[PDB]
RNA sequence: GGUCAGGUCGAGCCCGGGCUCCGUGAGGGGGGAGAAGUCGUAACAAGGUAACCGUAGGGGAACCUACGGCUCGAUCACCUCCU
RNA sequence: AGUGGUGGCCACUAUUAUUGGGCCUAAAGCGGCCGUAGCCGGGCCCGUAAGUCCCUGGCGAAAUCCCACGGCUCAACCGUGGGGCUCGCUGGGGAUACUGCGGGCCUUGGGACCGGGAGAGGCCGGGGGUACCCCCGGGGUAGGGGUGAAAUCCUAUAAUCCCGGGGGGACCGCCAGUGGCGAAGGCGCCCGGCUGGAACGGGUCCGACGGUGAGCGCGGAAGGCCAGGGGAGCGAACCGGAUUAGAUACCCGGGUAGUCCUGGCUGUAAAGGAUGCGGGCUAGGUGUCGGGCGAGCUUCGAGCUCGCCCGGUGCCGUAGGGAAGCCGUUAAGCCCGCCGCCUGGGGAGUACGGCCGCAAGGCUGAAACUUAAAGGAAUUGGCGGGGGAGCACUACAAGGGGUGGAGCGUGCGGU
RNA sequence: GUGGGGUAACGGCCCACCAAGCCGAAGAUCGGUACGGGCCGUGAGAGCGGGAGCCCGGAGAUGGACACUGAGACACGGGUCCA
């Protein structure tokens, strides 16, 4: 999980923690669908 | 590998009250655990529908503080009766729901918990499941594990056994150490799949007696009759080439007709549901245990 | 620290360093691996000939306001369908259904879209081999 | 001591740029040989031998007196130890590391959770191995000679 | 860890120049350094340079006449023929024959101008202007 | 219940080099790991559950390490131990969240007779001695002799072999292979994604170290034989026929290709080869009953 | 030169299998451009509970909670840097 | 007699940086240490002459490149002559400064050793600390608890509270600070033992044994996970009370996992000094920490005052540096050594593939497409449910008068 | 490596026997990509790119395979077969 610090300045975007959690959830679902 | 449990050897005898009307704490605990696992299990009509079991997690799902061995034993039973597909990665457990599950649950969700468990076990026995093999072994007149050990060899001999090979092989694997547990030690320290099969049936028509490492089991012929005709009502299940001997058959004969096990609408509904979907559940059982 | 290795014998490591980091540029990558070619609709052809299939107007990008006409063109060379901006005031009247037309890059930044109108990458230069600019000037006539 | 602790400390020691031995010193080049063999027969390594020479015997350094057997070379305690065969055959400076390493191995075998001491082991082992890498290149050791965690106990 | 005496020496010289100190003391003296120091003194960039035996590595002492702009040690020892000093001259010196370059040829370390008059190329080792 | 390992699918691929004399560090660590595993696992007689954990050896993987003061991954150890069990040179029992090991009769003898023999040769004699007696791996080898080229052949072969009832010497081991096939054929026959290794696969490796050569992913794990090595192998086999045919007939094509081949150099010197031959011939009954115990119901 | 026995090259042909590319594809997801539509106030001043990071649970979303860290925090009193 | 449009290529571009790029705050120095190949490497003496340089033999075709003259009217083109061309090659000779290679000498680099002193260096055993929760008995009635308010909850079966006694788990306050130690994460009750490391003082020994490190290895805050124990308080999820238009929260009452022990995994963070590490140099002043040195005081202490050297650690600050913020011998200045990392924003840390892990997930990592900027410092204003100061009738405290209730005058909106 | 066949000619080129070697992190193998060179375009130059027109060397005749005659061919305007 490469982490670009520039993605943490909150203007025009959500707190980076929550987008990270969202994308992780997406990854879990996609892997599960393939199994 | 070994597929063994400790400590809970006496835990599974508490289903003896299922055929009665008395309800103890253990029985209601089991009734609470079973539906919990069933709902937890996924179902969608292989590697895409398997949930891992983490004991520290499935202990607060219902505020229980239950030891792991009990949890292992209960799903062992659920598989042994063909209600739950279990895959054991080394020191890990993975759970999937079957076709019969989410059909018995689908139609009989509103029955009493005790009768829900009872009908679940009955439906399991009704179809070609490992439990039905043990039931037919009893009907042929087995007393202990050794007769089952002979009957499995007999069944794999005929080469129609391909549908249920791996289940029998797992039983044989377990027996290869349950026999050791009872051969020399009076303490039945561990539980094999055979004992889990004996219990559950004890919750229907059998009676078990722990005896110096052994599991001496006897039938109660009234209920055995009360379910024999039910089995013959829908003959969508093979005897696996076994045959009832005399004494069991005649003891079935010449009896006072005990009460039908449940309400009559329950019996006919259970008949119809499995009749109109027998093929799919049989194929699922082939996936469970069948090879080709 | 000092830029390294400034050694008299270390020419190798210098060469691998530079070759490695030349991939960090994007245009060198686009040249070497030929990515534009493997994504090309025009396969590097400065012009093309196609058949118009429909006239479509487009709203400009705000804060600019206006309606720009164009045509969706199926290209004979490979069959793909792409939009094509029509230049010149009062010009789309001279482009119609099922028209042999000649189409050409539109020359925006990076070879992209021009100005307000995005996405569109190409423009119409001749219809039935007859120069669009001429007919916009109106001295000639479409066949 | 910037080798691993990476601190720039300086407790080193100084001598004056005297090219000839002092005049006030009195012992003869053979007298110092007798005294150093006497000390070495007690079981003293070279360092403390030199300390005894400088402190009580007052000899600022053996380096100042040239080798009688070789004018091109300056007399050293260790060369004299070679002369009488009392020089060691492993380099001493490595033998201390050997003994320290085995002792620490014992201590940590009693104490399997002192990860700091484990890193200390990881540190010292590189010291023996680098000095062996040097000495092989010089030929003061057998060319097959190889430390072992077990054989080193014997030494 | 010290690697070369020469880069440190000329760095010391350039540092001392801007501050303007009179005397300097280059600690790691070597046989090469003296052959260097002779050259620009012959061209006048410095006053006397004296060796001092410290007993370990010798120290060179120089007083500065305030006529150095920068004195660098070209470290990667470029070899060069005679017909192409003009290129390298354009790399380290500011104008036509301004300053010098120092090269080492088969004879020894010596200034580049007399080298081209003697017509002997070699390894560039320093420059000062 | 499934048996298999993640990750190290291609770790035993490096074992094939032992056919030649080429040396690779992977093979070096494989040999060292085999040596250590056999060293620590004892030959107790467990035939009980209590005998395990009393006269067995508990395996602490973190303790197992190469001689570099470098940790070695667990799945490699799992594979190398599963192989040793598969060849009968060791006995494994997975007591919950633990692994226990005990030597067999083949062990403590194959090591005992060839102590001062080269490491590569030591491992080589271990595989051959595993093959020469009634081993499930031997069943796979005879299946190959019949002309089995993939897992499908082994599946059909064992299904037929269970149509005899004279199959009680390797019943549970072959059932374990059957279920491993059931649960890994889907991987290696559907979706073409290889992430686990069945028991048939670890059997195919080792054979590839002796006489076989196994291709890589076609989904499956297709294989081929080497007739030159097969000649010497079958010669040694027929020298000591202390292992049943299991009712598996040799295809005539393989027999003629054995005939069409010339003589290829024996696996070892004929002196140690004869030593192995006669020591196996001597103690066949004891080893046979031991393998009957830990592969058969009675 | 014809016919037959054999050898060599062997173009091709049939079957089985391994691999790759293109087309079309039911069906599933997310990414971006538009502004109209709807819900909510998350952040920027202490953004009305400081903010952010690592980890895990929950929630329609903004998000909330929990433990360890950070000053990319303020008002100040201030341990206090200056004084 | 051309000019315009599109596409492709070099310049622009020090936006590929050997010449010659950046990584504290914008892209980028890695979470830390070790070490292999490789690269860079102390001084002096003897030798070789591979590299290096000079001379010379052959050769590297023509056309083409440059130049003078000549021919076509000059030119383009061609001829004669001169010089270069990728030229990487090769024979012989000469030099030895340096790199290389070989033999000898030397400590300053380095490493070892020894002696007082310092320290939350780590590990093990024992001992102790106040506080909290539970339990028992006595006193004692009528509430406690909590909040902006309350409410839930506890309580008369005796609560809260005070006293006597017993049990349980966690943690070691004040002394405490920019202290100290450690490679980093991190480390604090007292004693006994084992063990690492450094400084300081001494050449006391050895002699370049060194720096860096691709590939490798090692341990490494929290949280999560596996197996068994444990569970005082706290408190993820969850259960209620309350708040609100709505409250899946903030507030309150509970409450499982976790927090602790043993044995493993997971290899993580704004792991930040957002500063990868070693050497040489470059104005200063000032404190604290440890060691040494010199004086003086001393109720004679490992006590007390002043200066210096060494090592560690802060502040101010000259020149210098930098977009500035700021740094400035603890550089982010000038040189010398070695790796990684960066090349407009997003798509993205994604797809696909590989490896690892039991699992969560870790390491590696594009493309199409989209966009005129993103981003950094700093100035002025405006604003803050920031802070400070000074004000009042368009502010309030004191007092008084009085409107909107009825009617009407007047006018606003609407018919 | 030994000892031979075949070639105009040395040569695993080929045959028989013997032995286990050869290449790889200084990038083997595999894949993508391409006739090589003298030269050509741009740039102050380091350098970057391109190999079509002319000359040298290379190779090819619908794809593949094969033989006669010849000093020279498996032969663009000789021959045979498959597709």
């Amino acid at each position: 999980m490469k982490r670009r610090p520039r993605k943490w300045k909150k203007k025009g975007r959500m707190r980076w923690k929550w987008i990270k959690k969202r994308i992780r959830r997406l990854k879990r679902q996609r892997k599960k669908e393939r199994g | 590998k070994v597929v063994g449990i400790k400590g809970s050897v006496s835990y599974l005898q508490a289903l003896k009250y299922l055929k009665t009307k008395k309800v103890t704490k253990r029985l209601k605990e089991i009734e609470k655990l079973v539906d919990t696992l069933i709902t937890l299990a996924p179902y969608a009509p292989i590697r895409k529908n398997y949930a891992k079991i983490s004991f520290n997690k499935i202990k607060t799902v219902s505020r229980s503080k239950i030891g792991s061995p009990r949890i292992k034993s209960i799903m062992l039973l659920l598989w042994n009766f063909g209600l739950l597909d279990v895959k054991i990665i080394e020191n890990s457990w993975y759970v999937r729901k079957t076709k019969l599950a989410s059909l018995l649950e689908e139609n009989f969700k509103d029955l009493s918990p005790s009768e829900k468990l009872k009908v679940y076990l009955l439906g399991g026995l009704l179809v070609d499941t490992p439990a039905r093999f043990v039931y037919r072994c009893t009907l042929n007149g087995v007393e202990d594990y050794k007769g089952v050990k002979k009957a499995i060899l007999g069944y794999l001999s005929d080469q129609r056994s391909n549908s249920l090979i791996i289940g029998l092989s797992n039983m044989l694997e377990s027996i290869k150490f349950i026999e050791e547990a009872q051969a020399y030690s009076g303490k039945k320290e561990y539980i094999g799949l055979v004992d889990v099969a004996f219990y559950g049936l004890s919750g229907l028509y059998l009676d078990v007696k722990r005896e110096s490492g052994k599991l001496t089991v006897k039938p109660n012929f009234r209920e055995l009759r009360a379910l024999y005709e039910i089995d013959k009502s829908v003959a969508t299940g093979s005897d696996y080439g076994l045959s009832i001997s005399k004494e069991i058959l005649e003891n079935l004969a010449n009896t006072k007709r005990r009460k039908t096990i449940f309400s009559e609408e329950v019996q006919e509904l259970l008949v119809n549901v499995i009749k109109e979907n027998a093929i799919s559940i049989s194929q699922d059982l082939q996936n469970m245990y069948g090879i080709i | 620290g000092k830029k390294a290795p400034n050694g008299e014998f270390a020419g190798r490591k210098l060469k691998l360093k530079r070759k490695k980091f030349r991939w960090s540029d994007i245009r060198y990558k686009r040249r070497v691996l030929r990515l534009k070619e493997k994504s090309d609709p025009l396969e590097g052809a400065p012009q093309a000939r196609g058949i118009v299939l429909e006239k479509i107007a487009v709203e400009a990008k705000q804060p600019n306001s206006g309606m720009r006409k164009a045509v969706r063109v199926q290209l004979i060379k490979n069959g793909k369908v792409v939009t094509a901006f029509c230049p010149g005031d009062g010009a789309i009247k001279f482009i119609d259904e099922h028209d042999e037309v000649i189409i050409e890059g539109i020359g925006g930044p990076k070879g992209g879209s021009m100005g307000d109108i995005p996405g569109i990458r190409y423009k119409v230069v001749k219809v039935n081999r007859v120069s669009l600019k001429e007919l916009v000037k109106g001295r000639k006539e479409k066949p | 001591a910037r080798m691993h602790a990476r601190k720039r400390g300086k407790s080193g020691s100084k001598r004056p740029p005297r090219t000839a031995p002092p005049i006030w010193v009195e012992y003869t080049v053979e007298e110092i040989e007798n005294l150093v063999v006497k000390l070495r027969k007690e079981g003293y390594s070279t360092a403390m031998i030199g300390t005894i020479l400088r402190d009580q015997y007052g000899i600022p350094s053996v380096k100042l007196f040239k080798d009688p057997d070789n004018p091109n070379r300056n007399l050293t305690i260790t060369r004299i130890l070679e002369k009488h065969g009392l020089a060691p055959e492993i380099p001493e400076d490595l033998m201390f590391l050997i003994r320290r390493a085995v002792n620490l191995r014992k201590h940590l075998e009693q104490h399997p959770k002192d990860l700091h001491s484990m890193r200390g082991l990881q540190l010292i082992e590189s010291k023996i191995r680098r000095l062996v890498k040097y000495y092989k290149r010089k030929g003061k050791l057998p060319k097959n000679w190889r430390y072992d965690p077990e054989t080193a106990k014997l030494l | 860890t010290l690697l070369d005496p020469l880069a440190n020496a000329l760095s010391h010289i350039t540092n001392s120049e801007r501050v303007g100190k009179r005397e300097v003391y280059i600690k790691p003296a070597s046989k090469l350094i003296g052959e260097v120091l002779r050259v620009m003194q012959k061209y006048g960039y410095i006053g006397e340079f004296e060796f001092i035996d410290d007993g370990r590595a010798g120290v060179y002492r120089v007083q500065l006449l305030g006529r150095i702009n920068k004195a660098g040690a070209i470290k990667p020892r470029f070899p060069v023929k005679v017909s192409e000093f003009e290129k390298w001259e354009k790399r380290f010196l500011p104008a036509f024959e301004f300053g010098i370059l120092i090269v080492s040829t088969s004879q020894g370390v010596m200034s580049h101008k007399e080298a081209i008059e003697k017509g002997i190329g070699g390894r560039l080792i320093a420059y000062v202007y």
